[PDB]
Order: C-alpha cells, then structure tokens, then sequence
C-alpha cells in the first residue's frame, strides 16, 4: 500500500 | 483562530442558491468544508489547496466550491431543501497539518418567509423581596415571539456589555410546541449588587440580536420584513 | 473505512468528578489524532494532538493518551467552564492531505457545586408594563431540577447557573411566565420537586 | 546527466529450433526514461511487441523489457533496434543463441 | 534483511507548457504488483501480480487517489525544482522517488527508506534513523526546510515502521507461493569454440528467483574477475531471471575451469563443469 502525501508535501 | 467566515447566519427558503465565504488562516495555502447537521458530527465536504481541488468528501452535485488565487474559497448551495439547514464549517491547514476552524455559517432552511419574526424583547426589574433578603437584585431578560432560532443576546450596563453575573439559556423555548414551525422565547438573568441596582444613574439594556432576512428574499406580506436587526430593552437603577 | 466513535455521547459530571473520554478509530495508518473543544454556536476549538501510543498531552484539566485502537481525554476536578462537546479526529497516512475525519462528540455538562442554597421564588415586574411579570425560581442547591409545565400557555425555563466572581458568588435560576395574567408566583414551579425551605415573600 | 543504455537480447526459454518461445530486449542504465526500442525479424519491425513498466535502479539508471512470442527458425535472424538521446543513430543488437 | 516491499515514482516534466507525467510502480522484493500512469484519460491504479488481484474496490481507489494527488503536487514540485536550479519550461526535467520497508530476517522491520533524486542524481534522502535528512545541496536543503515544517520524516517514521510493514506482510502471505519459494537456478555450461585463444565456457543461471545470484569461474586459484564477462542479471519475462558468466582460455583445458553457483532457492552451492 502507498503512502498518501499530507499537505504541504511538495520540493 | 484566524479562519473567517461570512455570512454567520442565513435563512433562505427552499429552491433557493447560497454562496459561502471563507478566509484561511494567514499563511494557510488550504480550504477543507464540513458540514454539521443539526445533533449529527463534521462531515467533509470538499478540500481545495493553493486555487485546486484536491480531496473529495459526499458533497452533493447540487454543491459547488472553489478556491480563489488569493486563496478564498466560497461554498455555493443551490436548489435548498430543509434537510439542508446545518453549520457549514470551513477549516484551514496548517504546514504541520492540523485544522484550524471558522466561526461557522448557520444555514436554515424555510419553505416560506411568512412565519419568520423578530423577537420583542422585554426587561422585568428585580425583586425588593430579593433585594432585602439577599441583598442582591437579578434583571430578567424575555426575548419572545421569534423565528427562527438564530438570535444573540447581551447585557449592556451603562453602555458596556457585562457577562459577570449572567446567564441566558443555552437553547430557547418553543412557545406553541405541537406548531413544528413555533416560535421561540429565551430568557437571560443579570445579577447584581443591591447597592449597583439601587443609584439610578446606572442604567441596563437587553440587548437581543436577530438574524432574519434580509436583501435575500423578496417581502409581499403586511407587517415589516423581518430583517437582522436588535431589538432592545432597558431598566435604570431605582432608588427605594 | 475511516471510523471514528467516541463515548459516551452524553456525559454529566458533578463539579469535581473526574471522568475519561473515549475515542475508538479505524484507520490504514494513523497520521495524527486531535482533540478539538467545541462551544455551543462556535467552531471546533484545536486543543493537541497525539501521533504514537504512549504519547501524552496536557493542557490544564485535560490530559490525552495515545492506544493503537483508542484514545483518552482524562478529566481532573471538572469545573462548569469545562461543559462543551469534545471532539476527536483523526488523520490517514494511506489518503491524500490532511482532512480530518470526526467523532459525533462526547457533549459535557459540569453540575456546579453551590455553596450556600438560599432557595426562593420571586416576582419580578416588566420595566414598561404594570401588569406583564416574571416567576424567579433562584438560590437553589445543584440537586433541585425544574420541571416542565403541561399548560401550554406557562413557560418554564431550564436552571440556570451565573458567577458573580466579584463577590465569588454562584447562583441557578429559572424563569416561568404565562400568557394569562393572576399568575401566581407561589405556585410557577407546582410540577417540580421545590425545597421544603423554599422561601415565598408576601 | 545522460546515461547510454545497456542492451541484451535473449530468449525466455531455452533456443528450441522449431517450438515456440519469447523475444526479449533488455534495456537498462540509460537516463532520461525516453527510449525506443523494436524488435526485429529479418530486418523488418516485429508486429506486436509489449514491454514491461517503467522501473528504474539503486542509480536511478532506467530499465525495462521489450518482448514478443516468437517460434525460432535455423534461418531466421532477429534483432533489437534501440535509439536514446544518448545515441546519434539507433543501435541494432543483433540475437545470438549463445548470449 | 529477508524481504522488503519498495515504491518508485517517476515525475517528469513536458517539452513545454506541456502536462507532466507521473508514474508510480510498487514491488515486493523482485515481484511488481502495481502500476499508475497519469498519460491517460481516465488513469488508475491496476494490478500486475496475480496475488494483489484479490484487493476490494476500497483499495484500489485509495492507490488512484493518491496517485491522482502526486500527479497534481509532482507538477508543482518540478516547477519549484527548475526555479532552484534556475532551468527554462523548455526543457524536460525528472524527479525520482524511491521509498519503502524492509523487513526483518525474523520479519519486523530492518529499516526504512525514502530517497529522491533530480535528473538521476541523489537530490534529498531521508537517513537511517527516519528523523533527519540528507541534501545535497543548497537547493535541496529549500526542500529539507520544507519538509521539516510539514513534518515529513515523522509521517514517513509511522508509514515505514506500521502501514508499509503490516501490507507487505499481508502480500508475503497472499502471495508466498511466489514470493516466499526461493526459485533455484536451471544451470548448464556450454562451449563455444575459436582455434586461437581457444574456446569460450559459457556458465548459465536460468529462471530463478530472487534476482540475487553469483556466478564464478575456478580453475581453482580462485574466482578470476578479469577474464570473466559477467553479463549482469536480466528478466526473462515469467517474474523468473537469468545470468550467465563467460571465459575463454583454457591456458590448460576447458576441463581445469569449474562454474560456481551461490544462490537461495540451492541447498549448496553448485560446481558445475562443461560436458562433452
Ligand atoms: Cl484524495
Ligand atoms: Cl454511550
Ligand atoms: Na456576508
Ligand atoms: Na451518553
Ligand atoms: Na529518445
């Protein structure tokens, strides 16, 4: 199963 | 919290379309909507992050919302129903993501204006009972005959507003309970010193704000339109 | 898939009684539980927020533990300023962003302790009418309740506590009024359980 | 920044001279992800040709498989033509037997 | 370790304006089981080992969902990395990720991995305490910055250590017909000769798994690297792999040389030989 990004996951 | 929304108050009547505003926290790039119907929990509506759609929640097709590029979001209702009268919530996330909440909006939902009324507001003097056997003097507030149920009271002495030594009910009265569309009464205590009471330079209004209609619909009936409005009443300190 | 129950729904505290909120969750992976406080009218209050079973936090009153099945908001000594709804949410790792899905609350009423009863009904007089008036059921202990009428035409408020923290004074009350005038004051709250050592004046 | 691919041509199976079997083109340590690759029977394209998703390694090299079912003749000859930003004209590897 | 179960997502930009493309493919071990690609109208997530088919309809929308997601957030990332690096919308640029779990050689978790990179060299890595972060440079210390005020290496910590480890279990199980049954190499040893230099041995490994296998030629001094051509491991199609290793120069014989097989799915090491 993959991890979901929270908010504010960005480079 | 930071998170502002407008309007905090809105009744409407059935078929009509809304627009909620909400603000995010300054620096807050995210809007989430939630939805609180009446004694049931926040559910999620729809979450936009920097002007883009991202999560969606069982917002319904008759909903739409959308996220400004000054980060704005607005919450459109349309084709009302009265299942449909909640507290629409609008919350910001934090870059360590916890939610930071609004105020709230409070929709209600009517099949027509005609039973919406504002309130008549009703100040009764203490007891000289009370004041020479306890030597305190309680004012009773009555706000009757209003509806609906979206109404602010506040005490203002000598043209600041008190909270020491009050208490309103938390939730009013139906006045005709079978009506189903009854209207509503709530009542507010002040207590004060015998003494305070007592120099008739101090002076007591009730202050009672009602949200009603306004702008919103159109009026075709006899009496005033039932517009946001206060209604007051006031006591000054006596003497005896 | 995400579920979240917490219990009780109602909850109804002596002023003093320590009492544990429970908040049940199901998730993929737990992001992060909240606690919010949320007053009646206004919006979900941000209280903290657990991560790891074994995690602990406290802000005043309240105390929050971490289970991989549950989570506890510990009350110490509640006093009435704590009576609100306690909201839990939580977050998933296996979704996108940080939406958070909520329990339908543990609504809390703290009964206030009151230090001297003085138990007695009053009439007050409107400011602008003569013969418009008000029943004042006040001073009574945190064990007396007000009973409803079943005379459509009286009104019956529930109790009612203000603080004269001036005079670190705490004080329940209840109004009752009738559409009918020649209403007796004496006889306003008939269907309740009223103190023997009620106080009527002349 | 640019990496060159590396190129195998194999079967799936053992070479059965006669029965039938699987083409493959493996295509590893070549970045960026854009790659062509055919495989080819006697010098023309191979019809229908599948390949693999793309994967990359520990080196963030890029690898995938090209294939197609294919029954081996004594007089047929097959080839892997591959073309990267990396190569000024396409690489033909031509299938050996013995690799 | 004994197993581990890896993510890899490819991000890349467009020519142009273009739409960015996002790619993402779950393994366990050597066994791809999941695929997303954003190029299509409709993308979802879809399955590509026979053991994940299994998953309800729940599993496969949260998979698309955060796929959907990275899609979105992927894009606006390529774009802040072309500003670090001060790069035009003309060219092409690619953000690789590689995160995952390994578990135990009893079965709890090893350690935990989540790596980046930027036109195929190390970008950002998270270290092996899944607290900090290696960047390697300035630019990637923007996005260390970025990712400690989003609190990603604690949210990575919870993934890695719970979720990543409780599903790869689950798909150790479900599929350790596969997965847990070690596939011993098919080995033989062929001769292909040239008069000059003399003959060539060639050692083959054919259709094992995992992929990780050694091959070695003695002529008894001891394994020889250079003059072997260890051909490096290559799928063959049917999640099984193939190697094999070459020498030429009997210098002696082709009967003095002796291939060397170490591999899991073989109860000992094998010695094989050429067989006329
Ligand atoms: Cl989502
Ligand atoms: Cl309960
Ligand atoms: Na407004
Ligand atoms: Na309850
Ligand atoms: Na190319």
């Amino acid at each position: 199963h993959p991890v979901g990004e929270a908010d504010y996951f960005e480079y | 919290s930071g998170v502002t929304q407008t309007p905090k108050h809105l009744i409407t009547a059935t078929g009509q379309r809304v627009t909620l505003r909400c603000s995010p926290r300054s620096g807050d790039l995210s809007v989430y909507w939630y939805q609180q119907s009446l004694d049931q929990g926040l559910q999620f509506l729809i979450q936009y992050y920097n002007g883009e759609e991202r999560a969606k929640g069982n917002i319904l097709e008759r909903f739409s919302a959308q996220q400004f590029p000054d980060l704005h979001s607005e919450l459109n209702l349309s084709s009302l129903e009265l299942g449909d009268s909640a507290l629409y919530f609008c919350a910001s996330s934090a870059r360590s993501g916890e939610l930071f909440f609004g105020e709230g909006s409070r929709l209600t939902v009517l099949e027509d204006l005609k039973n919406v009324f504002p309130p008549e507001v009703a100040v009764f003097e203490p007891s000289e009972a009370e004041i020479s056997h306890t030597q305190k003097a309680t004012l009773v507030c009555l706000a009757t005959g209003f509806y609906p149920d979206h109404v602010e009271l506040s005490w203002w002495v000598n043209g600041k507003e008190v909270h020491s030594g009050v208490c309103t009910d938390p939730q009013p009265l139906k006045e005709q309970p079978a009506l189903n569309d009854s209207r509503y009464a709530l009542s507010s205590r002040l207590r004060v010193s015998a003494t305070f009471w007592q120099n008739p330079r101090n002076h007591f209004r009730c202050q009672v704000q009602f949200y009603g209609l306004s702008e919103n619909d159109e009026w075709t009936q006899d009496r005033a339109k039932p517009v946001t409005q206060i209604v007051s009443a006031e006591a000054w300190g006596r003497a005896d | 898939e995400d579920q979240v129950t917490q219990s009780p729904e109602a909850l109804r505290l002596q002023e003093g009684e320590s009492s544990s909120l429970n908040c049940s969750y199901t998730v993929s992976g737990l992001r992060g539980l909240f606690w919010y406080r949320q007053d009646p009218g206004k919006g979900p209050e941000f209280l903290f927020t657990l991560y790891s079973a074994g995690e602990e936090k406290e802000k005043e009153r309240l105390k929050a533990t971490l289970t991989k099945k549950e989570s506890f908001l510990h009350i110490t000594a509640p006093k009435p300023e704590d009576s609100a709804t306690y909201l839990c949410a939580v977050q998933d790792l296996g979704t996108s962003g940080s939406r958070l899905t909520f329990g339908e609350g543990t609504q809390l009423t703290v009964n206030p302790n009151i230090q001297n009863p003085d138990p007695a009904v009053y009439q007050l007089r409107d400011s602008k009418s003569s013969d418009k008036s008000v029943c004042l059921f006040t001073d009574f202990d945190s064990q007396t309740n007000v009973s409803q009428s079943k005379d459509s035409d009286v009104y019956i408020t529930d109790k009612c506590v203000l603080d004269m923290r001036s005079m670190d004074f705490k004080s329940n009350s209840a109004v009752a009024w009738s559409n009918k005038s020649d209403f007796a004051c004496a006889n306003a709250f008939n269907n309740s359980i009223i103190p023997e050592d009620t106080f009527f004046p002349s | 920044i640019q990496r060159t691919p590396k190129i195998q041509v194999y079967s799936r199976h053992p070479a059965e001279n006669g029965k039938s079997n699987f083409l493959n083109c493996y295509v590893s340590g070549f970045h960026p992800s854009d790659i062509e690759v055919d495989l080819l029977k006697n010098g023309e394209r191979i019809e229908k040709v599948e390949h693999s998703d793309l994967s990359f390694s520990k080196d963030w090299s890029f690898y995938l498989l090209y294939y197609t079912e294919f029954t081996p003749t004594e007089k047929d000859e097959y080839a892997c033509r591959v073309n990267h930003v990396t190569l000024s004209q396409p690489k033909i590897v031509k299938w050996d037997r013995d690799m | 370790g004994s197993h581990s179960m890896r993510y890899f997502y490819t991000a890349m930009s467009r020519p142009g304006r273009g739409e960015p493309r996002f790619i993402a493919v779950g393994y366990v071990d050597d066994t791809q089981f999941v695929r997303f690609d954003s190029d299509a109208a409709s993308p979802r997530t879809e399955p590509r080992a026979p053991w994940i088919e299994q998953e309800g309809p729940e599993y496969w929308d949260r998979n698309t969902q955060i796929f959907k997601t990275n899609t979105q957030t992927y894009r606006e990332s390529l774009r802040n990395l072309r500003g670090y690096y001060n790069q035009s919308e003309a060219g092409s640029h690619i953000i690789q990720r590689m995160y995952g779990c390994d578990l135990g050689p009893d079965g709890r978790l090893l350690r935990g991995h989540d790596q980046s990179a930027y036109d195929g060299k190390d970008y950002i890595a998270l270290n092996e305490d899944l607290s900090s972060w290696t960047a390697a440079d300035t630019a990637a210390q923007i996005t260390q910055r970025k990712w400690e005020a989003a609190r990603v290496a604690e949210q990575r910590r919870a993934y890695l250590e719970g979720l990543c480890v409780e599903w790869l279990r689950r798909y150790l199980e479900n599929g350790k017909e596969t997965l847990q049954r070690a596939d011993p190499p098919k080995t033989h040893v062929t001769h292909h000769p040239v008069s000059d230099h003399e003959a060539t041995l060639r050692c083959w490994a054919l259709g094992f798994y995992p992929a990780e296998i050694t091959l070695t030629w003695q002529r008894d001094g001891e394994d020889q690297t250079q003059d072997t051509e260890l051909v490096e491991t290559r799928p063959a199609g049917d999640r099984t792999f193939q190697k094999w290793a070459a020498v030429v120069v009997p210098s002696g014989e082709e009967q003095r040389y002796t291939c060397h097989v170490q591999h899991e799915g073989l109860p000992k090491p094998l010695t094989l030989r050429w067989e006329p």
